[PDB]
């Protein structure tokens, strides 16, 4: 719900105390998937022809 | 005959 | 532990409640560097400034005393000790709260009460007393009388301006003076570069890279060889934490030891 | 290694056998060509070949008198440029050149690097690392060898 | 502020948070088919029962080494506290340090020692000046033909006549031959003002 | 996933002189920033995407429910005021130019505090080191004392723990004699265990009669 | 009567009432010899 229900879950309780409590952890997820391989590689007599 | 191989010889090993 | 993996994250979850204790352990640590800092330094509640005149009786203390040329705004031995964001895996480093500014600070309000109060701004009240009566009375608490200083006052000024300037030159000449601040900082890397090598070290497994144990081989057997893993990581990671612990109390050692002494020299004269 | 001129060690041979029984490795280095044969075969008890330095365009310097058979081969290579340094033209500036060949796994490996020397009279004391060029991915148990000299 | 005993319940806290951690891990799975040995005794073949059960006791050997090595570190800080606390007993109940800050802010006067839950509290009495007052101070005074210095004590003024007063209280006194003594002439203390001293 | 390399990271431009014939690129910990372009023959570096942690900063259940939360290490343009401060994106607290009494430490000096400014809100400062007390030092100027204040301070020092000692081969093994017999094997730990649990309990005592019992006659 | 799954905690050899007269004989000590009783 929040991060004050966070804090009340990391710690055991519910009355919390005045200060910096650590809750949890962040770590920005990847977005784009680039997979880039090598250049040309083979290319086929196609030309010519056309 | 015979010589030395004072230091020479040494590669890059893997390509990183 | 486990990094991207989610099937490692849920074995982990059964290995008990080992991490929770190791991030309780850090976040211990971190607090008492800080509280360190704070018994040390925090000694005084009033900030000091230096007079404007800088005429103390005779005594230069340009070379203690904070510089306003430098934007840095700290003294020039403090300089010379100073010149003697990488998240590369899990392990992060805290800033700590008092920056350097505020420990020059600090420091600042520290030589000017030992300047114009001497030892009254340590036990109360700061009550103004010139340098020369300051040091006589100094004299007076180790049996020599005061007479000595009032009638060679200007020896004990040029033998004090040559001990500060001989000082900066011993910190100069001899770059192995800081042994302890670098050995410590020698520490902490040498515990972080073996704590990030110790990943790419094989505890049973066919490798040591998690998505290949994933894809090569059958789940049954990949949990097997995660499991050995993840031991031996959390073995890795306990043995540092437990490394961190100890030379925290030698730390802690170190900084009370170092407050007791900025207590009994700076803000008073001791007799022992 | 080879220090003292050039254009002599214009090929080498590789096999444990050499009574046709595993494939060989032939790294002659002639005019304006380099290609490499891993063919299975035996040639002879003394590879003898002389330069024939020949200046034209369009000769063949690697005679036939190397080898007397040939067989199906496995790999082969038609790169252009020669594997082989440049030569310098001084008075006392030589050319100094060193190959790291080497035999793992299935890869050969033939390191390899160029160096001029400052001194005609002074040994070459001085330290050049030697990156790869070329990879052959061909994998055979060899534990002799045959320089080829001219 | 019942949060003045910090140390006393953040000790007890740690050993009950070690104590329910200690007994929490022997729930936890650390390669078996579940936590209960009657029930990997029983499931399973003796064989691999053997097998799961030297995983489940090298995990709880782990826990409780991880748990008296905490122990002996926690100990190592409290050896180390009670040692300070007895020293601060030996040095501010038994007697009246000289040490700054020691004995607790200010020129330590007594400590009364109480008891405590697992600690020791002291009641230091300090000696804290105030209503401070600016005066006129001097090295030494100049005589007819010879220098008096303070003996015990700093020559202060008030604008017009010149006392000697204690360096923690003021108590103005006149200037006599009693509290000072003479050291040469009045021709190499700088500052040095001339006054009548009192025979 | 260039030419094989299999990593997830933010792939910036570089400045790295490749040699010609290197491919990959890594560091001092074995790890593998620097990847070379299988096409563009161009060296970009791989830098960890951003992570850190998340702590949430709150004054109390029992004062109010507004909490803020600070994200060490991001950068504010990777995720109500957002202030950067050395620390962390704070997110949650406005910066006020004024300096109070450090009430929650935030880190690199900047602390915060639930106030009703001009309307109770997280608020986030610079701590300030006290009050500038500027000392008059003329050359023939002292200041003496003339009244005093006896004040009776208070310290907190632990003496001792809670002695522990654990039954080891009751602890580990249930009541399965099957158990028993492979601890056997695992060697003398138990009892290494007991004997510094014992040491500890007995210094424990030597630590209370060393701070406790001091005097030998008992005065009323 | 406290017992877990193995672990005690073993009674304190001197009892708070105990600490407490050691509280009490030093007060005393220190109202009517001072400083004389701990030397």
């Amino acid at each position: 719900l929040d991060p004050l229900s966070e804090t009340k879950c990391t710690l055991k309780s519910f009355t919390v105390e005045k200060g910096i409590y650590q809750t949890s952890n962040f770590r920005v997820q990847p977005t784009e998937s680039i997979v880039r391989f090598p250049n040309i590689t083979n290319l086929c007599p196609f030309h010519e022809v056309f | 005959s015979y010589t030395n191989s004072f230091t020479r010889g040494v590669y890059y090993p893997d390509k990183v | 532990i486990c990094g991207d993996s989610t099937e490692c994250s849920n074995l982990l979850l059964q290995y008990g409640s080992f991490c929770t204790q190791l991030k309780r352990a850090l976040t211990g640590i971190a607090v008492e560097q800080d509280k360190n800092t704070q018994e040390v330094f925090a000694q005084v509640k009033q900030i000091y400034k230096t007079p404007p005149i800088k005429y103390f009786g005779g005594f230069n203390f340009s070379q203690i005393l904070p510089d306003p040329s430098k934007p840095s705004k700290r003294s020039p031995i403090e300089d010379l000790l100073f010149n003697k964001a990488q998240k590369f895996n899990g392990l992060t480093v805290l800033p700590p709260l008092l920056t350097d500014e505020m420990i020059a600070q600090y420091t600042s309000a520290l030589l000017a009460g030992t300047i114009t109060s001497g030892w009254t701004f340590g036990a109360g009240p700061a009550l103004q007393i010139p340098f020369p009566m300051q040091m006589a009375y100094r004299f007076n608490g180790i049996g020599v009388t005061q007479n000595v200083l009032y009638e060679n006052q200007k020896l004990i000024a040029n033998q004090f301006n040559s001990a500060i300037g001989k000082i900066q030159d011993s910190l100069s000449s001899t770059p192995s003076a800081l042994g302890k601040l670098q050995d410590v900082v020698n520490h902490n890397a040498q515990a972080l570069n073996t704590l990030v090598k110790q990943l790419s070290s094989k505890f049973g497994a066919i490798s040591s890279v998690l998505n290949d144990i994933l894809s090569r081989l059958d789940p049954p057997e990949a949990e097997v060889q995660i499991d050995r893993l993840i031991t031996g990581r959390l073995q890795s990671l306990q043995t540092y934490v437990t490394q961190q612990l100890i030379r925290a109390a030698e730390i802690r050692a170190s900084a009370n030891l170092a407050a007791t002494k900025m207590s009994e020299c700076v803000l008073g004269q001791s007799k022992r | 290694a080879s220090t003292e001129k050039s254009n002599i060690i214009r090929g080498w041979i590789f096999g444990t056998t050499l009574d046709s029984k595993t494939q060989s490795l032939l790294i002659v280095n002639n005019a304006t060509n380099v290609v490499i044969k891993v063919c299975e075969f035996q040639f002879c008890n003394d590879p003898f070949l002389d330069v024939y330095q020949k200046n034209n365009k369009s000769w063949m310097e690697s005679e036939f008198r190397v080898y007397s058979s040939a067989n199906n081969c496995t790999f082969e290579y038609v790169s252009q440029p020669f594997l082989m340094d440049l030569e310098g033209k001084e008075g006392n500036f030589k050319n100094l050149r060193e190959f790291v060949f080497k035999n793992i796994d299935g890869y050969f490996k033939i390191y390899s690097k160029h160096t001029p020397i400052n001194l005609e009279r002074d040994l070459p004391q001085g330290f050049s690392a030697l990156e790869p060029l070329v990879d052959l991915p061909i994998g055979i148990n060899i534990t002799r060898f045959q320089t080829l000299l001219a | 502020t019942p949060s003045a005993l910090g140390k006393l319940q953040d000790v007890v806290n740690h050993n009950a948070q070690a104590l329910n951690t200690l007994v929490k891990q022997l729930s936890s799975k650390f390669g078996a088919i579940s936590s209960v040995l009657n029930d990997i005794l029983s499931r399973l073949d003796p064989p691999e029962a053997e097998v799961q059960i030297d995983r489940l006791i090298t995990g709880r050997l782990q826990s409780l080494q991880t748990y008296v090595t905490q122990q002996l570190i926690r100990a190592a800080e409290i050896r180390a506290s009670a040692n300070l606390a007895a020293t601060k007993m030996s040095e501010c109940v038994l007697g009246q340090s000289k040490r700054v800050d020691f004995c607790g802010k200010g020129y330590h006067l007594m400590s009364f020692p109480q008891s405590a839950p697992h600690g020791v509290v002291f009641l230091h009495v300090t000696y804290v000046p105030a209503q401070e007052k600016n005066f006129t101070t001097a090295p030494a005074i100049c005589h007819d033909g010879k220098a008096h210095f303070p003996r015990e004590g700093v020559f202060v003024s008030n604008g017009t006549h010149w006392f000697v007063t204690q360096r923690n209280f003021y108590e103005p006194q006149i200037i006599t031959t009693d509290n000072t003594f003479v050291s040469g002439n009045c021709d190499v203390v700088i500052g040095i003002v001339n006054n009548t001293v009192y025979d | 996933n260039f030419n094989g390399l299999t990593g997830t990271g933010v792939l910036t431009e570089s400045n790295k002189k490749f040699l010609p014939f290197q491919q990959f690129g890594r560091d001092i910990a074995d790890t593998t920033d620097a990847v070379r372009d299988p096409q563009t023959l161009e060296i970009l570096d791989i830098t960890p995407c951003s992570f850190g942690g998340v702590s949430v900063i709150t004054p109390g259940t029992n004062t109010s429910n507004q909490v803020a939360v600070l994200y060490q290490g991001v950068n504010c343009t990777e995720v109500s005021n957002v202030f950067q401060t050395r620390a962390g994106c704070l997110i949650g607290a406005e910066y006020v130019n004024n300096s109070y009494e450090c009430d929650i430490p935030i880190g690199a000096g900047i602390c915060a505090s639930y106030q009703t400014q001009t309307s109770q809100s997280i608020i986030a400062y610079t701590m300030s080191l006290g009050a500038e007390n500027s000392v008059a030092y003329s050359n023939n100027s002292i200041a003496i004392p003339t009244n005093f204040t006896i004040s009776v301070t208070t310290e907190i020092l632990p003496v001792s723990m809670t002695k522990t000692s654990v039954d080891c081969t009751m602890y580990i093994c249930g009541d399965s004699t099957e158990c028993s017999n492979l601890l056997l094997q695992y060697g003398s730990f138990c009892t290494q265990l007991k004997r510094a649990l014992t040491g500890i309990a007995v210094e424990q005592d030597k630590n209370t009669q060393e701070v406790f019992a001091q005097v030998k006659q008992i005065y009323k």
